[PDB]
C-alpha cells in the first residue's frame, strides 16, 4: 500500500505489516533458514580471536579484496592526455566494467572502447580486431591519439601487441604517424596502479625513445610531475596551484583534470585538456621529473632515469606536514625558485589548525586501508597528529615498501601498537576490527559492510567509517576533495576532528543519561 | 518525426563509420510498422566502437547467480572481475551478510602468475576447503569462471565433482569465461544450463514437499529494489503460494523446490526462457510470460494469471484489482498531468526496453525510440506489438550513434544505464536509471508503479535543467 | 576508579556502577526531584500543538534566542580594518564574552578592549574613561586606528561620543589627526548585525564626509565591496578570488580575513592585513558600490547613497546559482570586464552537481534560521535544488524582509509548505520540528539542542542539524568554510546530500532488518 | 629565574604605559617570598583586561548551574546568549522539563523598555514562564545593565508575583556596572541566596539529620568535579545533603543550614554565605583542596578529624584504595612531566589550588595569578607558591604576552581568550577554567585525567613544527 501523500521507496516501504509477514511466511515455507540463534552464535565466533587465526591461514581464498585490476589503472592513465581514447584491446566486459566503476566513483562520463575478442580470436589471435579496431575508434570518435591496454584474455593466449600495431599501420587502417602507444597489462600481475604504471611507462617511450639525440637536460627549464593513480579532482589541481605560486614551470604529464569534470551546459565534452603530444616530445628536455607516488613508478622511474638521464629525486608523497615541506623544498632546489610567502603562512594555517584540535586527535586508533603511496602519507599524517595507527593494510603493498613504513612507524612513539598487512583484503580487516577494536576505519566505500558488522555485534563495537580513499560510491562528490599538499592536511585533519565529535556528540545525546557531556562547546 | 526523417537520420549517423561497420549497423538499426522482419541482433560487436555490452560472466554470476543469497559464489580468475561486479547490482535480499547470506561480497582465487601458468584446480580446492572452515553456514558453492580459466586448460567440474562428493555439498562449476558469446545474453544460457546440471533435478525422487493447486514459482524477477518483494505480494494476495523467487533474494532450496510448482511466472524472458522450456519438457511445468510494469499491464497480467486456476483465484483476482485501484489512480491522477506527451528514450537490457512502455503510456508518455544491448530475435518480435509507428529501434548502439540520435530527436528523457546518465545529463536532457532504478525502486507492482512515477517526474520536473545555459552565453 | 591503561573523562567515566549509584542516591535522598512519569508526561505535552500555541502565543519571554547585541557585529566590522583596535565605550564586562563568542567560533586570537565604565561613570559619565582609554590603548597596542562602539550601560546614560572624543584630543590623551572614528551601537536596538550596519557607517563618515570636495564617481575604476557581518573565512576570499579572475579593480572594505586567520609560527600577530585608510578616503572614487548583505546594511546605503552618489544596485547576496549570476552580470555591466570564461566552468560544474544529486535532494524537508541576508539565500539556494524549506526562521528579521521571501516562496512551486518567521526564537523551533517535522535543520550550534529533543521523543522523530551559519562552537574549522557564489553552493550542495546519505545508511544499517537498503552505491 | 631579572623584567614591561597606569599597574605586579600586592581594585581602561563583570559572577558562576531554577537573563538580548552554556557546569536532568542550566532565558529590552521600564515585562514574563515551564521550582532574575540605571524595581515584582503564585522568585541585582569584576557578582549572589531561598526552611523540623551530614560549597562541577569529589567524601563514610551550585537543586541549598560541616572548595565565591551560617547556624566551615593526590590526601584526613575515629578509619581506608590508581598516574606521566615550568592566570581560586597538582607530576609554577581575587587569596598563595616566583593582579594582555616571553615557560594555563594567543606563538597550552572541554579534575579520577591532559598538550608533536624547515 502506498499513500500518494508520500510515497515510500524501498525503505521504509517492505516494513509495512503486510510486506513483513509475506517475508516470514517466504522464509519459513521454502528457505530452510537455519534458526537465528545459530545465525547469532555463529556471527558471534565470526567477530572472536580463534575465527581471527582460522582466517589469516588463508592462502587461496580472498575475500573482499581491497585492489583492482592492471588495465583500470591504465585507462586512467590513458584519459589524462590530450583527445586521446583508452583501448582496451581484450573482452568487451573489461571495458563496461572499467567505466561503470569510473562513473560510479566521477559521476561523470568515461570514455573507453574495446576491441571485442571473442571465442575466435581466443585459438586465432586478435590481430584482426586490433586492425579494425584502431580504424573503427580513429573514424568514429576522432581521438588525436590511441593508447592501448589488455585484458587479460589478450595476456594469456600472448598476442602481441607491438606486431598487431605496426601491422594495422602497414596495411593501411590507421596512418602510419598515428600515435598509437601500447602497454601490457596483465590482470594477474601487481594491481591497477601497476597499469597506470605500465601504461605511462609505454607513452613515455613512444614518444621519447627514438629522439634522444636532440634532447639536452633541463633546457626548457621545467620539472615533470607524474601525479600515479589518482582520483581525487583536488590532488592535480593543488600540484599545479603551489607550483604556479613557487613560479616553477612544470609538466603535469597524464593530467585528467578536464576531462573528469566536464561543465554541464548543453554539450557532452568527449575530450577536455589533458596532457598534449608536444608536452610529452619535451619531456626529455626538463630540469628533472618528479614521482608523486613512487611506490606504483618503479617502471616508470627506471625508464626516466635510463632514458631521459633525470636524477629522479627520493621523495615521499607530499602528504602530511614534513613531506609536503621536502617536496617544495625539492622542487626549490631543483628550480631554484624559492618558496613564496603564500605557502609559508599555508603551511603555518595547518600548524594552527593541527594545535586547536591535538586535544580531541591525540591517542584516536585508526584502522585504515588504500594503495601504498597514499596509505603512508595517511599513516605519516596521522603519527604528526598524534594518532595511532593500529591497523594498516595495504592489499597490493610489498615487502619493500612494508619495511619503509615500519621504520616510519619505529620513528614514532604513535605508531608502538602499529602493525602494517600486506596481502591481506578487507576481510581480514573485519577481524582486526572486531578484536583489537579502533575507533574509526579510513578507507573507501567497501569498509561500510564492515561498520555495519561491528554495529550488529552492538553499539559499543561499532567503528564508524572515514571515507578518504578509492572508491567513494555512497556518497556524493568526494571526489572533489584534496589530499596532498598542505590543503589536503587541512580537509583530513577537518574530516578526522569533526568525525570524532560527531561520534562523541551521538554518544552523548541521551537525555538524562549521557547528555550531561552533550556540551555546546569543543 | 516520422519515416522518411528517422531513415535519413539513419543513414545520416552511418556516413562516419569504415564499410565493413556501416554495413553491419546498417542492419541493426530499424524503424517500427506493427519472421525478422526488419532488424538482427544477437551478433558480434564491432571493434573499437564503444558498446555499452557486457560478458557472459557478467550475464552468469552478475545477474543469475549473485542474487542467490545463501550460496557463496567465486570470482575464478584475477581479481578485477569479482570487484567491479561488488554490489554493483541492487538484487535485494534478506540475510545476514558474511553469516548465511554473501550477495554483497566478494569471493574470488586472485589470479597470480603463478597460476596462469601451472594452472588453478589445485588452489580452487583449497579454496573451497578455506571457505569451508569459515562460512559453515553456506549451503552451495558456485565457481564463476572468468576469461583465463578456459584458455589455459584448466578443468573445474572435476574439482567440483570430487569436492563436492568429500564435502557431501553442492558445487555448481559455471564456464562464463567472458570471452564466450557476443554478450551477457550466453551468460544467462550458460548459467541456465548450470542450474539444470547442477541444482534443480536435487529433489527429484525426493516426496515430501506438500504441493497445492496455487503452488507457483516466478522466474525472471531478480528483486532489483524489491520488484520481486513487490510482485509477490500482488500474487499472494490472490491466493497462490509463490514457492520459489528466481534468483532475487532467492535461496538454493527454493530453487530445488520449483519442479513442484504448477505454473512458472516468467518475467525475464531474455534470461529465464531456458531453464523454462526444460522444467516443461522434464516436470511438465507448463510456463507463461507476465509484466509487472504500471496498472495496465499488472492488472492484465494479474487476470491472465488468474485464468490459469479456478473461479475462486480469479475471485481473488478482482478483489486485488479493487483494492488497488484508488491507488494507482491517484498516483496517475498527480503524476499523469505533469508528464503527458513527454517523449522518452530508451536503451537497457533484454527485457525493459519493452516491458516499461505500459508504464509510462499509463503516465501518458510516448517511447519515440528503445533498443536492446544483447536481446534475440524473439524478443524485438514481442517489441514490435508495444511501440507505435515510426518510432526508432536500435540493437546494440554504440556511443556515437546513440548520442546522434538524441541530439536529432531532442527526446525529453532517456532511460538507461550508468555508462550513458552522465553524457545526457551534461546535454540537458533528464535521465533515469532503468537498470538500478537510480538507486530508488521499487517499479514492480502497483505499490512500484507509485515510486515510478514519482521518479520520473522528479527528474523530468528537475528545475535543474532550465540553468543549463548561463544568462549571459 | 581509573585505570591507568585507559583513562575515561567525564563521560563515560560517570557511566559506572559507583558514580552512577552515587547520583541516584543524591537525586532520591535530597533533589526532591518531580517522578520520572511526570517529568515524561511534560515532555510530551511539550511536543504537542496544544503546547506550540501556547508557545507561540509569547511576548514577553523569549527562550534560545538567534541573535546577539549590536556591539558584537561592531567589534567584528572594526577588526577588518588595517592594525584596527576595536573599542567599545562602557563596561568590560560586554569585551569578555565578545572576544569569548568570537574567539569559540574562530579558534583564533580576538583584540578589543574596553573603558572599564563603573558605578562612577554611571553616575557621571564616562568622558574620563575615553580620555584614558583612548590613551592607554594608543601607547600599549600601538593601533593605527581605534574604533569606538558603545556597550548598553553607556547608551542608557546618554554618552556622547563625539563630544568625548573630541574632548580626548583637545586635552591632548591622543593626537587630533590620530583617527578614531565611532558609531552608537545600542544593545535593545537591531541586533550584531546591526551593530556591523552603523560601525561601517561610522568608520566611512570619518574618512569621507568632509573630502567630498574632489571626489569624483569612478576616477579609480573600481567597485567597492561591503561584505557585511561575515562569519566564513571562504567568503571574503571568494569574492576576492572571482573579481580578480574577471580583472576587475575592487575594494574590499572591511577586510578581517587576515587576522582571523594568522599562522602559527611561533609568533603572535596582533594585527593582520585589513582594509587599509587610504582605500576608505578613496572609496567615494569608486564607480559604484555593491552591498553583499543589503538587508542589514541599510545605513551604510543611504549614506553611500547620498554622500557618495552611488548607485548601489539591487543585488541580492551572491548565494545560490540565480543570484551569483546576477552578481557577476552586475559586476561585469560596472566593471565592464566580460565574466571569464573560468567562472563561466565553474558555474557549469555546480550545474552538473545539480543534476547529479538532484534525486536525493528532491522534496527534502528543511527547518532553518540564521541571520536575513544568510537565510534568504540559502532558501533560494534550496528551492533551486528541488528542495522545500518548511520553516525559516529570522529572529532578527523585519516585516518587509519577510515580504521579499514570502514573493520568493510564492515563485516556486517547492515553497508551498513554506512559511516565514521572524521575531522568533530557538524555542518556538522546537515546536515546529515537532508539530510538522522537517528531515533536516540547517543551522547553529544551537540547534544540537533541539535535535537533542527530537531524539528524546524517539528516533523515527529525530531532526539532524546541518551546521551551516553562526556560531558554530562543537565542529573545528567549519569557519573556513565557503557559502557566496558558486563555489559555497558546491560546498552546501555536497553537505547537503551527504547529510540526506550518511543518515540512510544510518537508518539502513541494521542486519537482517534494514540493511537490505543498504547500497553500496548511491 | 635570578630575582634582579623578575624585577628588572616587571620594570622593563611598564615602560610603554603612560604614567598613571604606569603607577597603578605596578602595585598589581610583584615578585614574592614565602603584604607586597595589592587587588580588587578598579581595571585600568583600555588595556585589554581579561575580567568579566558582576553578571557573569552571578547568573554565569553562582546561580546558572541550579537545574531545577529558571534564571532569567534581564535586559538587552546579549548577556544571556553569549554565557549560554559557556561554562561546563554539568547537571544531571531534563533541559526544558525539569532542568534548564544550559537553556537561555531573557527579556530581550528593546527600546520602549528602556524608557518606560521593564517591571510590566517582568510580570508578564514570569507567567510565560509557568505555563510553559510548570516543573520549574523557582525563578531568579538576574539584571544586567540597564535595570538599575533606568530606575527599576524588581523587587516589588519579585515579591509580589512570589506571593501570587507561591513561588520563589529570586531578584539578583548583578549589573555588570557594580564592582569591578565577577568578584561582587558572587557576593551580591550569597547574599541574594542568603535572604530569599536559604531560611526557607528554618521552621522546619522533618528532615533527619546525621552526625556526618556535610555539604560541599563552591564546586560548580566543571565537567563532573563536584561528581569527583562527593565519591570520595561519601566513600568515607560522610553524607553529602548539597552540593552548591554544580547540579545543585533549590531543596539542597535549602536544607544545607541542617549540616554538621561545610566543606568550602571556592572561598573567594562562597565564603560569604559560608560566614552566614556560621553566625546564623552555627554551622563551621572549612576550607580544602582536591586538586592533586597530595592535597587530596592532606583535605581527606583534615575533614576526617572534624569527626570521630570511625571516618578517620573509613579515611585511611580510602586512601589505601586510591593509592595504587594515583601513583600508577604519576609513574607513568611524571617522568614526562618532571622539571617543565608552568605560568598560571586564573580567575580567583585555582591560580593557588592547582600548585600541589602540577608538583606531584614533578612541574614548577614560575608565575601564577588571578583575574579578580582579594588580599586574603594572595595570602593564601603566598604558602604555596615558591621563592621568587612572579605573581600578577589583573593582569593585562599585553602583560601577560610579555612575561611568557622573557620567561619562556613550558605550559601556560589561562583561559579561552589567551589560548590562541601563546598557541601561535608555540608554548603548550591548557584550558584552566573548561578544562579544555575535559576533566574531571577534582579527585584522584580526575587527577588521572589531569596528568594526562598536560602530558598530551605539553609533549604534542605539533609543537617542534612551528619553523619552517626552509626559514632556518
Ligand atoms: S535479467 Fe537482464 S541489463 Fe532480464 S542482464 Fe541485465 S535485472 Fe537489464 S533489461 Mo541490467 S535482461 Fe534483468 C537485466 Fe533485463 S542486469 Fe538487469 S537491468 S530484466
Ligand atoms: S570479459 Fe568478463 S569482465 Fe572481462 S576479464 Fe573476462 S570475464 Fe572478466 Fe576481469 S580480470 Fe581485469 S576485468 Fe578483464 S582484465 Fe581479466
Ligand atoms: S557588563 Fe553589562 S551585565 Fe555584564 S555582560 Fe556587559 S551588558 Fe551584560 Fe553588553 S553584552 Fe550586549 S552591550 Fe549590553 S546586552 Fe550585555
Ligand atoms: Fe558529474
Ligand atoms: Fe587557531
Amino acid at each position: 500500500s502506498q499513500q500518494v501523500d508520500k510515497i515510500k521507496a524501498s525503505y521504509p516501504l517492505f516494513l509495512d505489516q503486510d510486506y513483513k509477514d509475506m517475508l516470514a511466511k517466504k522464509r519459513d515455507g521454502f528457505e530452510e533458514k537455519y534458526p537465528q540463534d545459530k545465525i547469532d552464535e555463529v556471527f558471534q565466533w565470526t567477530t572472536t580471536k580463534e575465527y581471527q587465526e582460522l582466517n589469516f591461514q588463508r592462502e587461496a581464498l580472498t575475500v573482499n579484496p581491497a585492489k583492482a585490476c592492471q588495465p583500470l589503472g591504465a585507462v586512467l592513465c590513458a584519459l589524462g592526455f590530450e583527445k586521446t581514447m583508452p583501448y582496451v584491446h581484450g573482452s568487451q566486459g573489461c571495458v563496461a566494467y572499467f567505466r561503470s566503476y569510473f562513473n560510479r566513483h566521477f559521476r561523470e562520463p568515461v570514455s573507453c572502447v574495446s576491441d571485442s575478442m571473442t571465442e575466435d580470436a581466443a585459438v586465432f589471435g586478435g590481430q584482426q580486431n586490433m586492425k579494425d579496431g584502431l580504424q573503427n575508434c580513429k573514424a568514429t570518435y576522432k581521438p588525436d591519439m590511441i593508447a592501448v591496454s589488455t585484458t587479460c584474455m589478450a595476456e594469456v593466449i600472448g598476442d602481441d601487441l607491438n606486431a598487431f600495431i605496426n601491422n594495422s599501420k602497414k596495411e593501411g587502417f590507421i596512418p602510419d604517424e598515428f600515435p598509437v602507444p601500447f602497454a601490457h597489462t596483465p590482470a594477474f600481475v601487481g594491481s591497477h596502479v601497476t597499469g597506470w604504471d605500465n601504461m605511462f611507462e609505454g607513452i613515455a617511450r613512444y614518444f621519447t625513445l627514438k629522439s634522444m639525440d636532440d634532447k639536452v637536460v633541463g633546457s626548457n627549464k621545467k620539472i615533470n610531475i607524474v601525479p600515479g593513480f589518482e582520483t581525487y579532482l583536488g590532488n592535480f589541481r593543488v600540484i599545479k596551484r603551489m607550483l604556479s605560486e613557487m613560479g616553477v614551470g612544470y609538466s603535469l604529464l597524464s593530467d585528467p583534470e578536464e576531462v573528469l569534470d566536464t561543465p554541464a551546459d548543453g554539450q557532452f565534452r568527449m575530450y577536455a585538456g589533458g596532457t598534449t603530444q608536444e608536452e610529452m616530445k619535451d619531456a626529455p628536455n626538463a630540469l628533472n621529473t618528479v614521482l608523486l607516488q613512487p611506490w606504483h613508478l618503479e617502471k616508470t622511474k627506471k625508464f626516466v632515469e635510463g632514458t631521459w638521464k633525470h636524477e629522479v629525486p627520493k621523495l615521499n608523497i607530499p602528504m602530511g606536514l614534513d613531506w609536503t615541506d621536502e617536496f617544495l623544498m625539492k622542487v626549490s632546489e631543483i628550480s631554484g625558485q624559492p618558496i613564496p610567502a603564500s605557502l609559508t603562512k599555508e603551511r603555518g594555517r595547518l600548524v594552527d589548525m593541527m594545535t586547536d584540535s591535538h586535544t580531541w586527535l591525540h591517542g584516536k586508533r585508526f584502522a585504515l586501508w588504500g594503495d601504498p603511496d597514499f596509505v603512508m602519507g595517511l599513516v605519516k599524517f596521522l603519527l604528526e597528529l598524534g594518532c595511532e595507527p593500529v591497523h594498516i593494510l595495504c592489499h597490493n603493498g610489498n615487502k619493500r615498501w612494508k619495511k619503509a613504513v615500519d621504520a616510519i612507524l619505529a620513528a614514532s612513539p604513535y605508531g608502538k601498537n602499529a602493525t602494517v598487512y600486506i596481502g591481506k583484503d578487507l576481510w581480514h580487516l573485519r577481524s582486526l576490527v572486531f578484536t583489537d577494536k579502533p575507533d574509526f576505519m579510513i578507507g573507501n566505500s567497501y569498509g561500510k559492510f564492515i561498520q555495519r558488522d561491528t554495529l550488529h555485534k552492538g553499539k559499543e563495537f561499532e567503528v564508524p567509517l572515514i571515507r578518504i580513499g578509492f572508491p567513494i560510491f555512497d556518497r556524493h562528490h568526494l571526489h572533489r576533495s584534496t589530499t596532498l599538499g598542505y590543503e589536503g592536511a587541512m580537509q583530513i585533519l577537518t574530516t578526522l576532528v569533526n568525525s570524532i565529535l560527531e561520534r562523541l556528540d551521538e554518544e552523548t545525546r541521551g537525555m538524562q543519561a549521557t547528555d550531561y557531556n552533550h556540551d555546546l562547546v569543543r | 518525426m516520422s519515416r522518411e526523417e528517422v531513415e535519413s537520420l539513419i543513414q545520416e549517423v552511418l556516413e562516419v563509420y569504415p564499410e565493413k561497420a556501416r554495413k553491419d549497423r546498417n542492419k541493426h538499426l530499424a524503424v517500427n510498422d506493427p519472421s525478422k522482419k526488419c532488424i538482427i541482433s544477437n551478433k558480434k560487436s564491432q571493434p573499437g566502437l564503444m558498446t555499452i555490452r557486457g560478458c557472459a560472466y557478467a550475464g552468469s554470476k552478475g545477474v543469475v547467480w549473485g542474487p542467490i543469497k545463501d550460496m557463496i559464489h567465486i570470482s575464478h580468475g584475477p581479481v578485477g572481475c569479482g570487484q567491479y561486479s561488488r554490489a554493483g547490482r541492487r538484487n535485494y535480499y534478506i540475510g545476514t551478510t558474511g553469516v548465511n547470506a554473501f550477495v554483497t561480497m566478494n569471493f574470488t582465487s586472485d589470479f597470480q602468475e603463478k597460476d596462469i601458468v601451472f594452472g588453478g584446480d589445485k588452489k580452487l580446492a583449497k579454496l573451497i576447503d578455506e571457505v569451508e572452515t569459515l562460512f559453515p553456514l553456506n549451503k552451495g558453492i558456485s565457481v564463476q569462471s572468468e576469461c583465463p580459466i578456459g584458455l589455459i586448460g584448466d578443468d573445474i567440474e572435476s574439482v567440483s565433482k570430487v569436492k563436492g562428493a568429500e564435502l557431501s555439498k553442492t558445487i555448481v562449476p559455471v564456464r562464463c569465461e567472458g570471452f564466450r558469446g557476443v554478450s551477457q545474453s550466453l551468460g544467462h544460457h550458460i548459467a541456465n544450463d548450470a542450474v539444470r546440471d547442477w541444482v534443480l533435478g536435487k529433489r527429484d525422487e525426493d516426496t515430501t514437499f506438500a504441493s497445492t493447486p496455487y503452488d507457483v514459482a516466478i522466474i525472471g524477477d531478480y528483486n532489483i529494489g524489491g520488484d520481486a518483494w513487490s510482485s509477490r505480494i500482488l500474487l499472494e494476495e490472490m491466493g497462490l503460494r509463490c514457492v520459489a523467487q528466481w534468483s532475487g533474494d532467492g535461496s538454493i532450496s527454493e530453487i530445488e523446490l520449483t519442479p513442484k510448482v504448477k505454473l512458472n511466472l516468467v518475467h525475464c524472458y531474455r534470461s529465464m526462457n531456458y531453464i523454462s522450456r526444460h522444467m516443461e519438457e522434464k516436470y511438465g511445468i507448463p510456463w507463461m510470460e507476465y509484466n509487472f510494469f504500471g496498472p495496465t499491464k499488472t492488472i492484465e497480467s494479474l487476470r491472465a494469471i488468474a485464468a490459469k486456476f479456478d473461479e475462486s483465484i480469479q475471485k481473488k483476482c478482482e478483489e486485488v484489482i479493487a483494492k488497488y485501484k484508488p491507488e494507482w489512480e491517484a498516483v496517475v491522477a498527480k503524476y499523469r498531468p505533469r508528464l503527458e506527451g513527454k517523449r522518452v528514450m530508451l536503451y537497457i537490457g533484454g527485457l525493459r526496453p519493452r516491458h516499461v512502455i505500459g508504464a509510462y503510456e499509463d503516465l501518458g508518455m510516448e517511447v519515440v525510440g528503445t533498443g536492446y544491448e544483447f536481446a534475440h530475435n524473439d524478443d524485438y518480435d514481442r517489441t514490435m506489438k508495444e511501440m507505435g509507428d515510426s518510432t526508432l529501434l536500435y540493437d546494440d548502439v554504440t556511443g556515437y550513434e546513440f548520442e546522434e540520435f538524441v541530439k536529432r530527436i531532442k527526446p525529453d528523457l532517456i532511460g538507461s544505464g550508468i555508462k550513458e546518465k552522465f553524457i545526457f545529463q551534461k546535454m540537458g536532457i533528464p535521465f533515469r536509471e532503468m537498470h538500478s532504478w537510480d538507486y530508488s525502486g521499487p517499479y514492480h507492482g502497483f505499490d512500484g508503479f507509485a515510486i515510478f512515477a514519482r521518479d520520473m517526474d522528479m527528474t523530468l520536473n528537475n528545475p535543474c535543467w532550465k540553468k543549463l545555459q548561463a544568462p549571459w552565453e
